RNA sequence: CGGCCAACUACGUGCCAGCAGCCGCGGUAAUACGUAGGGUCCGAGCGUUGUCCGGAAUUACUGGGCGUAAAGAGCUCGUA
RNA sequence: GGGAGACUGGAAUUCCUGGUGUAGCGGUGGAAUGCGCAGAUAUCAGGAGGAACACCGGUGGCGAAGGCGGGUCUCUGGGCAGUAACUGACGCUGAGGAGCGAAAGCGUGGGGAGCGAACAGGAUUAGAUACCCUGGUAGUCCACGCCGUAAACGGUGGGUACUAGGUGUGGGUUUCCUUGGGAUCCGUGCCGUAGCUAACGCAUUAAGUACCCCGCCUGGGGAGUACGGCCGCAAGGCUAAAACUCAAAGGAAUUGACGGGGGCCCGCACAAGCGGCGGAGCAUGUGGAUUAAUUCGAUGCAACGCGAAGAACCUUACCUGGGUUUGACAUGCACAGGACGCCGGCAGAGAUGUCGGUUCCCUUGUGGCCUGUGUGCAGGUGGUGCAUGGCUGUCGUCAGCUCGUGUCGUGAGAUGUUGGGUUAAGUCCCGCAACGAGCGCAACCCUUGUCUCAUGUUGCCAGCACGUUAUGGUGGGGACUCGUGAGAGACUGCCGGGGUCAACUCGGAGGAAGGUGGGGAUGACGUCAAGUCAUCAUGCCCCUUAUGUCCAGGGCUUCACACAUGCUACAAUGGCCGGUACAAAGGGCUGCGAUGCCGUGAGGUGGAGCGAAUCCUUUCAAAGCCGGUCUCAGUUCGGAUCGGGGUCUGCAACUCGACCCCGUGAAGUCGGAGUCGCUAGUAAUCGCAGAUCAGCAACGCUGCGGUGAAUACGUUCCCG
C-alpha cells in the first residue's frame, strides 16, 4: 500500500456516501509452488464498520495489495454484523472461540479505553465501542482472533432480549447500575440528537 | 506411422520384361542407391544368364530359388526378466518374401564372382538347387527357431 | 525465453504498411544510410516532443519526411523557427531538400508507441510502476476503439536488484492471428538505477479491411 | 534511527574489519558494519550488566491438557 | 475356539525296511554348490516319530488383557435374558500392593519330524559379513519354574446419566400378520445429522453434553541414559537426573516436483529396414601444450564448419618496435588568426617531418574554415550478462497456461480445467456448484497440386508464309504452354455402417486433390541467474600520459597430442577414352563479358551484346544411355605428400592464396566398444546457383532441380 496521494484530471475519484471506518489488519504474501517456481499472491484481512456498532469482516485474495484490500472491502461490505452495546461499552463479559481463537470481551466503566491486542483492537475500533476490556487468549494470530472476536460479538445480546427470552419485565432481568447506565446513554443520545435536530 | 496402427503401403508395379511382382521387388532390393536403371541392368542381365544356364523361363527359376530361401519362422530378442530369450514367431508372407529377396541380394553381394551379374546369376542358380549360403542362412534361422521352440508360448 | 517476433514485423506484408517507401536499384545503400541518419536526427528533439511515427516517402531525389506525433505545437513551435530548423538541418545533413509534413494522431492512448512513451517517461520520473502501468491500461483502454492491451515491464523496477518482469492486460490480444491490426511499441525508461524496457501491445480490432 | 520499535541519507571499507535482544546484517552501488550530516527519544542525566515479577492461560484455584501434536499405567483384583 | 487335565483321529512332510524301475533329480531372474549313477527323484506296500490342526471359518463367538479353533470325556470360570422371590445403598474408583501377562530369552529333565537365528558353501556384486540357493546347531514341542517386556494398538483409564436416525450380523424374551413384521434387553460392524476438532476425523460402541476417582504431560536433543537403590540365575527390567547444547523438534492438511507407483496415451522413442559416424587420408572447429603474441567470446542436451555471409596488408581487438597529444572523431568555452585544406619535392619501414605552387566566402561586427595554446572534454573491442535493456536459444510447435464473478474451506487453496466418449489439439459433444472469458490449438498469410476468365513481348509456335544453315531464324499468329492478375475448388459437402440419434469414426462415389492434400511463416504463461556489456544501448567501477590513437613488421594458420563436424576413398552397380539426351533456379556497371586469334591447360589478346523473360552466365548441367578398354591386383583402385614448371588476383602470395601442367603415388581390403540420421519424391546419390568476396582456405552455409528405394508385425523393452 504505497503511492496513494494523487491528484487526477480524469473523470472522477468517485468519492460518495458511506464514509465508513476501514482498517487493514494484516498482509502476508501467500506463495504457491508450480512447475518452475513460486507464484506470489496476497491476502488482506479487511475490517470495515461505522461508529454505531455494525462490523464487517472481509478477506481479500488478489495478487496485488490494494486489489486484495479492495476485495476485502467489498466482501465485508457484502457481510455486515450487528453488535449490541450499552452507551459506548459492551453489555456483559463473554468468551468467543473460533476453533483456536479465544477472546474474552469484558465491559468496564467509561473512560478506561479500548484495551485489546491489534486484531481485536481493529475490530473494536471500527465498531461503536470506546471503553471495553478484552484479551486474546490462544492462537496468537490475526485471522482467528478477528473471527473469534466476531463470534464473541455474536454471543452478545440486549438486556431486553434476555428479558424477552425469559418473559420477564425488565428491571427483573438486569441489575440496577446497568439500567442507570441505560438512562445515561439514552440521555446523552437525547442531548446530542436534539442538538442534531437544531 | 507406427503406434497409430497399420500404415497404408505403396502399390508396386510389375516388371516390363518379365511380368512379375517379385522381379520388380528384386530390382528395388538390388538398388544400391541412386541407380534404379543400373539395378534393372543387373537384375535383367543376371536373369538372362539364369536363362542361359537353365534354358527355361527365368522367373520360374527365380520363384523356385525364392521359395528355397523363404523362411517360415523368425527368432526375436524379447527379454523377460534378466535373461535374453530368443522367441520364435510365425512369419507373414510379405516378411518372408522380404527375407528371401534381401538374403538373396546380400549373400549374392558377398559371393566372389567378377561382376554383379555373375554373382546374382550364380546365387539365383545355387539357391534354385539349394547350394548357396543363403539357403544355409534359412537353415540356420530355422535352427535358431527350432532350437528355441519352448520360449515361443508367451503368444507374442 | 518468450521468443515472440515483433508483430509489426510479422504483419508488415499483410496489414501494417512499411514506414519507408521508394524504389531503388544501385541507390539503395545510400537511401538506407540517409534513412538511418534522418531517424537519428529525429530521435532527440522529437522524443522530447512526442514522436510516434517517422515515415519517409522518397520521390525523384527530393525527399518527403512525414512525422505522426501527439502535439503539433511542440514540433511546430514558432512557425518555421522550430519546424524549419530541424527541417533545414535535415536539408544539410542529407545532400537533398526536405519536404517535412507534420501531423497529429487523433488520439494517443491507442498508439502503442505513444503509450510506451508516456509509460516509460513516467517510469523515469520515480512514480509507482504498478500505478505506472495500471494507470496506463486505464485510459489506454476505453478511449475509442481498442479491443485489448498488454503491458510488460522488465528491468530494475523500483530500483531493486532483481530484474522483475511484470505483465498486466485487459481484453483480447491475439498475436498468432494475422488479421489482428495490432500496434506494438517498446520504449525504454531511463532511471538512475538503469533502464526499464516497456513493451505495449494494443489490439484495435478484427478488421482486415482488405 | 532493517523488523518488532518514534526516528534516513551520503561517504569509507565489499564474507574483511566489525554488528546483533531474537529474526539476522557484511561476496566494491550496506537506510543493519565505521564516519559524517540529519532525525527521533529521553534530559542532569542516558545507556550497559545482574537479580526479581510481568507479558507466560508457559504448573492453568480463579485459568490448561492427554486418537495422531508432550501426555491413558499391558490388564485386572483390592488396602488406606 | 473361556480355562485346565486325560484319552484318541486322519491327511501331509521326513526317515526306515521291501518291491517296480533307470540317469537324472533339485534349484533359479539365469545358474552353481548339493543329492545321485553303490540304484536317486518317480511310483506301490508296510513301519517309526514328531509337530500343526485343510474343509467348517468370516469382518463371526468367547475371555479382564494376553489370548483361544481335530474329537471325546472329566473338573471348573464368566456372560446374557425372563420372573421378581430375597437382602436393603452393601455403590464407584483406587496412591502404594498382590496377581495374570504374546514372542524372544533363562534354569533342570525329557523330546526332537518340519521350519530354522548363528554357522558354512554356491551365486549375485566393485565388494556382500545381505536379499536368492543348498545344507544346518541353539530354538520352536512337553514337564517344572524364572523373566515381565511389544505398534501388550481402538494408538482412545474406569464408572454413570442423557443426546435425529438408517442398515447389517450375534444371544434371548415376547404383540401381531399368520416363517414374515413389530417392540424389547445385551452384543458387534458399516453409513450418517446436531454437536465437537488444529485438521483429518468422531459421531447413542463419542473424540458430543455433564458428574465422580485414578494415571500422566509441561520445547528438542542430552536420555528412559548416568549415579544411587529395588527385583532378576543372567540377559536385563523398574524408579530417574544434571552440565551442556539447539531455535527449534513436532501435528494435520495444500500446491508442486519426484517414484526402479497405478492407469490411459503419444513422438524415427524402440522394433522392421536403409544409409552412415567411430579405423585411413585430408578440410574446418575446439581442448591441451606451445608462444613475444597465439585477441575476445561460446563447454551437457541447448559449446566445438559457432559469433566469421570470406584472417596475406586492411579487417584486428593481440605482439616487438616506431610515433602521438585537444588527440583518429565531436561539440561548448576562452585566445590569436587568415585561409583551412590542397597538389607535389625530399628524408624516411611507414606513420610523419621539412621545402615548393594555391590563400578564402559574407560583412565591419562577425560568421563559413582550421591550426595552435589552454579549458570543459572526447575516446576505450578496460571490468561486471550475478546491476540491466534489446535481440536469441531451450524445454516443444509440446497442449497447455490463467483470470473475472459465484460457491466450498478458519487458511494455503479448491471448483471451473475433474467424469463418460472424441480429437493432430483444454478439438468437440454429454454430464457436473459452476457460469463465462482470455493467451495458446485451429483459421486468416505465402508456396506447391487442378481448372476458368483476363493475357501477348524479350515469352510460346499449332495453322500459315519465308528462311538454308543454325536454331522461332524472320514476316506473322492466341491455338498450346509459360509469365502474373482476378476467380472457382475440400466443406465430412454427397451415399452406406457404427454411434446416446451427440460429437466422431470404418467403407463408397464424384473429383486434379478426401477428411488438419504437401511444405512453410507463425513459438502461449514461464523455465534454465542458459547466451550476448564485442552489433547496439547502458547503470556503476576503472585508464586519461595511457587500458586512447597512427603505422611497419609479426600473430590470430604454431603441434608429441585428444576430441568434434564434414569431404575423398578402400574399387567392376567400378575406373579411363569416344559418341550422345534431358533441368530448375538464380547472378551481372567502372559488372557479366561472346565469335575470332595465341596457348596443353589454367588463361592471354579482344571487345559483340546487355542495368538485362532479350545480352552474358555457352544453345546451360552432372549422374543417364550406346560403344571400346581394363580382369580383381595395393592394381589403369586411391589421391595424400614431395620436386620441377606456370597463370591470375592484388602495393605485396616468405611466414599464409587459389587454379593449371609434368612427375611423384602414401595410408587405406568397409572399419572394436559404442553411436547417428531418416517413414515419400523422404533416405541415398548427382551436378547447379547464390550471399560474404580484389582474390580465396567453400569439402562450409543457404537454396535449386535430376535419378530415385526398403520397411513399419506392433507397444513387452530403452529414451523424452
Amino acid at each position: 500500500r504505497g503511492r496513494r496521494d494523487d491528484r487526477g484530471g480524469r473523470g472522477r475519484d468517485g468519492g460518495d456516501k458511506s464514509n465508513y471506518i476501514e482498517r487493514v489488519v494484516s498482509i502476508n504474501r501467500v506463495s504457491k509452488v508450480v512447475k518452475g517456481g513460486r507464484r506470489f499472491s496476497f491476502t488482506a484481512l479487511v475490517i470495515v464498520g461505522d461508529g454505531k456498532g455494525m462490523v464487517g469482516v472481509g478477506y481479500g485474495k488478489a495478487k496485488e495489495v490494494p486489489a486484495a484490500i479492495a476485495k476485502g472491502v467489498e466482501e465485508a461490505r457484502k457481510n455486515f454484523f450487528r453488535v449490541p452495546l450499552i452507551g459506548s461499552t459492551i453489555t456483559h463479559p463473554v468468551q468467543g472461540e473460533a476453533a483456536a481463537g479465544v477472546v474474552m470481551l469484558r465491559p468496564a466503566s467509561p473512560g478506561t479505553g479500548v484495551i485489546a491486542g491489534g486484531a481485536a483492537r481493529a475490530v473494536l475500533e471500527c465498531a461503536g465501542v470506546h471503553d471495553i476490556l478484552a484479551k486474546s487468549l490462544g492462537s496468537d494470530n490475526a485471522i482467528n482472533v478477528v473471527h473469534a472476536t466476531v463470534a464473541a460479538l455474536k454471543l452478545l445480546q440486549r438486556p431486553e432480549e434476555v428479558a424477552a427470552r425469559r418473559g420477564l419485565p425488565i428491571e427483573d432481568v438486569a441489575p440496577a447500575g446497568m439500567l442507570k447506565a441505560r438512562r445515561e446513554s439514552e440521555a446523552l443520545a437525547a442531548a446530542a440528537a436534539r442538538e442534531g435536530s437544531a | 506411422m507406427p503406434r497409430k496402427g497399420p500404415a497404408p503401403k505403396r502399390p508396386l508395379v510389375n516388371d516390363p520384361v518379365y511380368g512379375s511382382q517379385l522381379v520388380t521387388q528384386l530390382v528395388n532390393k538390388v538398388l544400391l542407391e541412386g541407380k534404379k536403371s543400373l539395378a534393372e541392368r543387373i537384375v535383367y542381365g543376371a536373369l538372362e544368364q539364369a536363362r542361359e544356364k537353365t534354358g527355361t523361363d527365368p522367373v520360374v527359376t527365380l520363384k523356385r530359388a525364392l521359395d528355397n530361401v523363404k523362411p517360415a519362422l523368425e527368432v526375436r530378442s524379447r527379454r523377460v526378466g534378466g535373461a535374453t530369450y530368443q522367441v520364435p514367431v510365425e512369419v507373414r508372407p510379405d516378411r518372408s518374401t522380404t527375407l528371401a529377396l534381401r538374403w538373396l541380394v546380400n549373400f549374392s553381394r558377398q559371393r566372389r564372382e567378377k561382376t554383379m551379374v555373375e554373382r546374382l546369376a550364380n546365387e539365383i542358380l545355387d539357391a534354385s538347387n539349394g547350394l548357396g549360403a543363403s539357403v544355409k542362412r534359412r537353415e540356420d534361422t530355422h535352427k535358431m527357431a527350432e532350437a528355441n521352440r519352448a520360449f515361443a508360448h508367451y503368444r507374442w | 525465453m518468450g521468443q515472440k517476433i515483433n508483430p509489426h514485423g510479422f504483419r508488415l506484408g499483410i496489414t501494417t504498411e512499411w514506414k519507408s517507401r521508394w524504389y531503388a536499384d544501385k541507390q539503395y545503400k545510400d537511401y538506407v544510410k540517409e534513412d538511418v541518419a534522418i531517424r537519428k536526427l529525429l530521435a532527440t528533439g522529437l522524443e522530447r516532443a512526442g514522436i510516434a511515427d517517422v515515415e519517409i516517402e522518397r520521390t525523384r531525389d527530393r525527399v518527403r519526411v512525414d512525422i505522426h506525433t501527439a502535439r503539433p505545437g511542440i514540433v511546430i513551435g514558432r512557425r518555421g523557427t522550430e519546424a524549419d530548423r530541424i527541417r533545414a538541418d535535415l536539408e544539410k545533413l542529407t545532400g537533398k531538400q526536405v519536404q517535412l509534413n507534420i501531423l497529429e494522431v487523433k488520439n494517443p492512448e491507442s498508439q502503442a508507441q505513444l503509450v510506451a512513451q508516456g509509460v516509460a517517461e513516467q517510469l523515469s520520473n520515480r512514480v509507482a510502476f504498478r500505478r505506472a502501468m495500471r494507470k496506463a491500461i486505464q485510459s489506454a483502454m476505453r478511449q475509442p476503439n481498442v479491443k485489448g492491451i498488454r503491458v510488460q515491464c522488465s528491468g530494475r523496477l523500483g530500483g531493486a536488484e532483481m530484474s522483475r518482469s511484470e505483465f498486466y492486460r485487459e481484453g483480447r490480444v491475439p498475436l498468432h492471428t494475422l488479421r489482428a491490426d495490432i500496434d506494438y511499441g517498446l520504449y525504454e525508461a531511463k532511471t538512475t538505477f538503469g533502464r526499464i524496457g516497456v513493451k505495449v501491445w494494443i489490439y484495435k480490432g478484427d478488421i482486415v479491411g482488405g
